[PDB]
């Protein structure tokens, strides 16, 4: 079973609790989710959109396709009735509404439903649309909501303006009932969501009145839950990892789609560990909210002179500014990570979309050789395991460590085995420390590997400066002293090279002669796609880069070999993963499956790019759906 | 080698707050003198104490120092930075800073110039543009404590560094001195002159003084202290009210890991994701 | 005749116009110099040095070697005496001066000094010193300089003190003497550095003395300039360029490598212009300084908007606090060029040296995916050309171009032919710039090549923002647009590749099997080399890269396509120019001659590094030499 | 569509901004807005004027404004400016301004917050960190034009807006505006109020005296303009001393090309490094 289920609204009317509440029930009778939240960079009015893939099997990615669409205004259903495949839930009060009386849609947005209505004859009215959806096979189930809120508030004798609210449950409860699972579920999920007593108890008739007024059409059972499973998003994740990493020190400005990590980080600030002897204790992460970027970065970096695992979050105008920072912790053997949430860029960009466009300056961010160890999560297990791996690489290379998480993820949630983030242990890696045997400690000694032994401020006299430096950390010009300095500290990612094993800095899935090369959040589409394609008897493989600093270099001239495909999938216009690969080993991708609207890669995209590919060679798909 | 011209005044600065770290019995080791880019910048390079030295980016100083403070406040974080750095490029830090009101204390060194093109506090005429008065910034934007020093009466300036060290809180000494290669008086020996707040009724008054007095000029050039109020809580007070054991397991001090395994307990935070 | 003279002394004691002085009349009589300073990030009392080459010929680089070292003080013989090779003209009172007593001098420096005379048994005096450079055939001659000076005062009846800086004279006069070129054009050129009549006679004085007590020994003729001589530094006549191109604002905040260039255009703002008609009108160059590199960028980037041809000079520090701004003119299709002074990082890094390790960087500044265009100089004059090729490369494609020069470049000078920069005309292309013909004006139209008609503030209401827009600069979300927009401004890319030829964006000399590959500063070293080289039997080609993007991918192709030894030649670790090859067309170099020392490679660098390679397959040749 | 909640405050900024353009009679064609990031951000996007409209970057209004207008003064540039904006990542822009003294109005929206977490103008508690007054900042940083304005008294805004724009020199109203989602007086109304510099002698006193009007706020929360002096030179004042033709021929009005060749001589530059 995979089905799509989609709600939308207008920012603001709670929509996006409406979709967690559906996800909330689905998943207590024992179905995996992935879902995702589509807003506009505003606070109020613009359309949302809410995206529900359910499953029995844990799932993996988004679809290009709704089953389900649940709708109560009119632009919700302009928005996406060319997705909606089987079932429209809406509001008979817009049957007449025309897309040109939709004042919140772009003007970009209206030309294009207009365009798809009349490209069969069609008008423009909401009518039109169930014409065209009626042409389809989709089953059109309407709703006079004004009457339902009506009786609810009769009902709760107020007036209709207070319940109001309840048209989105209407919605839920009716779409949850074509799935025809049990209702105590959704009425579960609904008095854990609201506090009020009131609020749940109208809530509650809405779902009831929806779910009642529809037929069982999916028919799907319940399944038993055998070992615990967890709902989160991105952001709360990269949070989790890096907290149980020993994250303490947090600074950040505010930027959407990193806001919310640090923010979780300061709700539960306040952590408990076991210390030696066994003893609880609390200990305290303490976050900063900084007045601009440049700050940011460079209160992680001092702090980290102190020995504290420091990192800050950001996203693309955000990093950009960081820069300078991160040359200097560059520069001076810094241990930091910076979570780099990368949306639509560039400049302000699309501040809610996506984007996979700033992996190369990433790799080269900032002025002067030094080692930037850069990962890039590809899902959202990755993101936990990837933020304590990120945190021990700073410290084990002494350097700065990029962490690439697309806004794709970091705003997208699922529900998957709890397991999958507590069977291993969190291992804390913290390199070459040492006690300090005097009062005066050379900070920069030239040894073989790069890595200078590392003492923290307090334990002995250390110097730090953004000028070349001797040993002790002193300003020095002496070139003999600069080639040996600047080579030490460029030879520490010869070290990671050799240290790390490149296997951990790939994921290989299948052995075939067309290979998907991508890296980040792509990866969960093309592996639901692979399944789909083998099932047609095309065989394919994935190659994901995770680490692309050190670059897996022998590793891919060894699995990229004779390859007839190599299909780069990424979310950008350049393929700047195929540009690495390229660089570090000459092998050329073939083709190209590429997208730049900020809406991530579907499972559907990925197999009919694949086919388009096969079939006629086309060099490089670009795709764009997704409202 | 101590690199700066002969003439300087830089020298004595370096000599002031040499003394004022020695006579607070402060242990060196848990001092970090954090330093702009300049001829100012290079600093605590040329000190003869076991104190740590951070030669920062230019402007960025305060930032390095509110992590390095906040991260370990047993630390004793000093900023020295130059006019073009602080009130240059790091404007918007330093008035931050005073917001925060985190122990720290900052000691510019105005001596007029980009040594290392006019600076930020050089007057107009003489340069197209206009000079700041660091001291009403520092007013404005709440630094709990603000003076100006004067760096050839050493012994004065000494005692400046020393008050704004203990200062619980955010100070500013501004310092006066001299570029070679490109009358004054004390607040302490006028009688009226009580820049200490001590209730907090007394407040508005004494910030109205300071910043009055912070502005006279005419060859009656005051030096000291213009303003203090210790009864704001400092950026570590409001830690202490969302962390209680900030003060006693901050986090430089923290135990995350034995035998390599972490010792913090993420469990309840997974607990709560649970379906 | 290509002699090498070096000067050294502490700084601020004026040396640095005594080297002036030196090669002002010696190019007087006919001789082409190329000259550099050598400083640290210090005001007043390091060791500063300065080399100056004279030849006949134009002369392109500098050397390993000097023939003659001019001193005065102990740190100068100290820190050149392994690198002097005929003279050393030299202060007898420092006879039994001792390495340890020199306080200036950097410790690691000293220890080398050891190292070198412990190496053959000597001991650490300047007398030590004599005994090495005795060793070696080079003649020592001694000045009891105290003497001199009492002897000028006396005669000005003045106290010593007055006229100690004449010390520089009388090693200039010695210098000068042994060359055996007549007194007249010193004496010419003292009167016309200092203004002072009293300065100009005791220093004028100082030479005599020196010029009287040594003999002819290099016997150089006299020779005729034919064609008009001018002698300038890489900042000057970046200045020049721009100002030729029509420069008409540009914001700077000072640091070292670049303050100059703006100090330049400032003090000559006020600019003759034919005009109209053939009206002689006076046109102003606005300058400002900026508080800090972001507002420098950003008040560039604002005024272009107005249709001035805006512009920033900085360096790596200040560039990394660019990347944001040079991301919003990507967005925007902004013109404007960044002078990219580079010099030796990372962070604050050596601010007085020099380096080629911000390349990548430059190619991939800022978040998202925009056409950056960017070139390098390789010589001076190339930096005049290549300063109005990249303001019109800014207005032709609607996009930030960066310009590098090293600060090797700007700190060097050098004698040519006036005629490099005036024979060819100063064309301006202003691309697609167009009279709007109504009130309201779309900045953004989707065209084929990705250029859009472009109109300047004031002409008619026009949008700008750093969110994604539509072709009338509104913030757009939508998915289609998005699409369209973002490939828009990349396509303009791939017409500047279309319409540049990729023979203007690399030089191309000789045809061989061995290929020196390089781009920046060690041109002049490898055409010198490979000339030497040739006279010995050994045949090379040097390919110099220019314009690094759009990249000469086919032409890179044609040129390196079956070629046994492809030799990167770069200031830098990682040999990022070569990087760049290999990700565009897969080509490795099989060899590295690399420096990140901060001082320029030298002529026989290359040539010594080019024999270790022939001669062993030496994979990277790391050079070091330079004080 | 205009996307703002409803509510909000932005909508009575728009509106008396759009009124002080139109009643000038300015040729809106030469009115270029420059606004930042935020909600504020938006505002140009939704005028129902030819005007010109630059949505620029977090914090960095003031310094594209400067280069717009440095290139063509003969445009009106006005820029628009949220709390988080100016204040929080702008403010070393926003100092810097005031000592140039560029003939440019500066308007902040005061909402309390980061609309599009708690702002620079946010009180304390309520919020780990201090509020800034940004009247006392200007004033400090030496904007010759201080003013506050209120977002709900259309009509005194409007008026506001209007002398602010007129000022020959830099401006600042400082606007209070309400988020519904995250008394008062006129000092036109008080018989003493003269806040306009009319000799050299008066300067210091009206200084003084706008700086402690400005930090009245015992709910008698004064509004009007507070400072005013047109005796300061304005940047480009300066830039005429070294141009003297800037403003008949500034770079935006030169003719730099005629058929593709540079008219711009450069010979004498050339002649003065010959051998
Ligand atoms: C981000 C950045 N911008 C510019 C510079 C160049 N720079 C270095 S020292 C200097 C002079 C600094 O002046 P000031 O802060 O007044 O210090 P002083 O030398 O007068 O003590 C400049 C402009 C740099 N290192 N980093
Ligand atoms: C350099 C940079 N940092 C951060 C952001 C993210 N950001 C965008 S709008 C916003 C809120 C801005 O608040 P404010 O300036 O107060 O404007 P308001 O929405 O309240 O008008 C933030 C934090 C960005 N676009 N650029
Ligand atoms: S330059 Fe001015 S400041 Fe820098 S050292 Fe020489 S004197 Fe002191
Ligand atoms: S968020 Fe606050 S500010 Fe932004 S629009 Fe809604 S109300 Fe106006
Ligand atoms: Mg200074
Ligand atoms: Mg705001």
């Amino acid at each position: 079973t995979r089905i799509v289920w989609m709600i939308g609204g207008a920012q603001g009317l709670g929509v996006d609790t409406s979709a967690n509440i559906f996800g909330n029930a689905v998943a207590k009778a024992g179905y995996y989710l992935f879902g995702n939240r589509e807003y506009y960079s505003n606070i109020k009015g613009r359309h949302s959109y809410f995206e529900v893939v359910i499953s029995e099997k844990p799932i993996r990615s988004l679809s290009s396709y709704v089953n389900i669409l649940a709708s109560f205004d009119a632009e919700t259903v302009f928005q996406h009735f060319t997705e909606t495949k089987e079932y429209l839930i809406y509001n008979v009060e817009y049957e007449n509404t025309t897309v040109d009386l939709v004042k919140s849609m772009e003007p970009e947005m209206a030309e294009q439903v207009k365009e798809a209505l009349s490209k069969e004859r069609l008008g423009f009215t909401i009518k039109d649309v169930l014409e065209y959806l009626k042409r389809r096979g989709v089953k059109v189930i309407g709703f006079n909501y004004t009457e339902l809120i009506k009786k609810i508030a009769d009902t709760f004798k107020v007036p209709m303006s207070v319940v109001e609210r309840a048209k989105n449950m209407i919605a839920v409860g009716a779409s949850y009932g074509l799935l025809g699972l049990k209702f105590d579920y959704l009425k579960d999920a609904i008095s854990s969501t609201f506090k009020n007593e009131l609020f749940i108890k109208f809530n509650t008739m809405a779902a009831e009145l929806g779910y009642n007024s529809v037929p069982n059409v999916y028919k799907l059972q319940e399944y038993k839950i055998e070992k615990q499973r967890i709902q989160v998003d991105g952001n709360t994740i990269s949070a989790m990892g890096k907290l149980a990493g020993g994250l303490r020190f947090q600074s950040y400005y505010p930027i959407t789609p990193a806001s919310d990590e640090s923010v979780y980080i300061e709700a539960n600030q306040n952590l408990d560990m076991i210390v030696e002897g066994n003893e609880l204790r609390k200990g305290g992460v303490v976050v900063v909210q900084a007045e601009d970027e440049l700050a940011a970065i460079n209160m992680a970096v001092g702090a980290a002179l102190t020995g504290v695992r420091s990192a800050t979050a950001t996203s693309g105008p955000g990093f950009s500014l960081m820069s300078e920072g991160i040359s200097w912790a560059g520069m001076n053997e810094v241990p930091v990570v910076i979570t780099y949430y990368m949306r639509g860029a560039p400049a302000t960009g699309l501040p809610t979309r996506s984007g996979q466009a700033d992996l190369k300056f990433a790799l080269n961010v900032g002025h002067g050789e030094f080692p930037r160890i850069v990962i890039a999560s590809g899902d959202h297990v990755e993101i936990f395991w990837d933020a304590i791996w990120a945190l021990n690489l700073a410290e084990k290379y002494q350097t700065p460590v990029i962490h690439i998480i697309e806004k794709t993820l970091a705003n997208a949630y699922s529900v998957f085995e709890e397991e999958l983030i507590t069977n291993r242990p969190y291992v804390i890696e913290r390199g070459k420390i040492v006690k300090p045997t005097s009062d005066y400690f050379n900070r920069f000694e030239v040894t073989e590997d790069g890595i200078s032994p590392r003492v923290f401020l307090g334990q002995a006299s250390i110097f730090y400066t953004g000028d070349e430096h001797n040993e002790e950390g002193h300003i020095t010009e002496n070139s003999i002293n600069r080639m040996k300095m600047y080579e030490k500290r460029n030879k520490k990612l010869e070290t990671a090279d050799k240290e790390i094993p490149e296997e951990q800095r790939v994921n290989i899935v299948g052995d075939a002669d067309i290979v998907l090369l991508t890296w980040g959040s792509p990866k969960g589409a093309i592996l639901d796609a692979m399944e789909e394609l083998s099932k047609d008897g095309i065989k394919t493989m994935m190659v994901q880069v995770k680490m692309f600093n050190p670059y897996p270099k022998n590793l891919m001239k060894k699995i990229l070999s004779g390859k007839s495909k190599i299909i780069a999938v990424e979310n950008n216009y350049n393929a700047q993963g195929a540009e690495v690969l390229a660089e570090k080993t000459g092998i050329f991708a073939t083709n190209y499956i590429l997208k730049w609207t900020g809406r991530p890669i579907t499972r559907e995209e990925v197999i009919e790019g694949i086919k388009k590919i096969l079939e006629r060679d086309e060099k490089r798909v670009v795709l764009y759906g997704g409202a | 080698f101590v690199d700066w011209c002969p003439g300087c005044g830089d020298f004595g600065i370096l000599r002031a707050e040499e003394m004022a770290i020695r006579e607070l019995g402060i242990n060196p080791k848990s001092v970090v003198i954090v330093s702009g880019i300049g001829c100012s910048g290079k600093i605590p390079h040329f000190m003869n104490l076991p104190i740590s030295g951070v030669h920062t980016l230019h402007g960025r100083s305060i930032a390095f120092a509110t992590g390095i403070k906040l991260s370990n406040p047993s630390l004793e974080v000093i900023v020295n930075v130059g006019d073009g750095d602080g009130l240059g490029i790091g404007m918007g830090h330093f008035v931050h800073l005073g917001r925060r009101n985190i122990d720290i204390a900052v000691l510019v060194h105005n001596n007029g110039v980009y040594g290392l093109q006019a600076s930020p506090t050089l007057h107009r005429g003489e340069n197209i543009m206009d000079a700041v008065n660091p001291l009403a910034v520092a007013l404005a934007a709440g630094y709990t404590f603000v003076a100006r020093g004067y760096a050839y009466d050493v012994m004065h300036l000494k005692e400046l560094i020393k008050k704004a060290i203990l200062h619980k809180g955010s100070a500013l000494v501004d310092i006066l001195q001299p570029c070679p290669t490109y009358r004054v008086y004390k607040l302490d020996n006028v009688p009226g002159w009580d820049p200490v707040v001590r209730k907090e009724e007394e407040a508005q008054k004494k910030f109205e003084q300071a910043i009055m007095k912070s502005y006279e000029w005419g060859e009656k050039i005051p030096i000291g202290i213009f303003y203090q109020n210790e009864l704001v809580p400092t950026f570590e007070d409001r830690l202490t009210s969302n962390i209680p054991n900030y003060r006693e397991y901050y986090p430089a001090k923290q135990q995350i890991e034995i035998n390599g395994i972490s010792t913090t307990k993420i469990d309840e935070l997974i607990k709560a994701k649970r379906i």
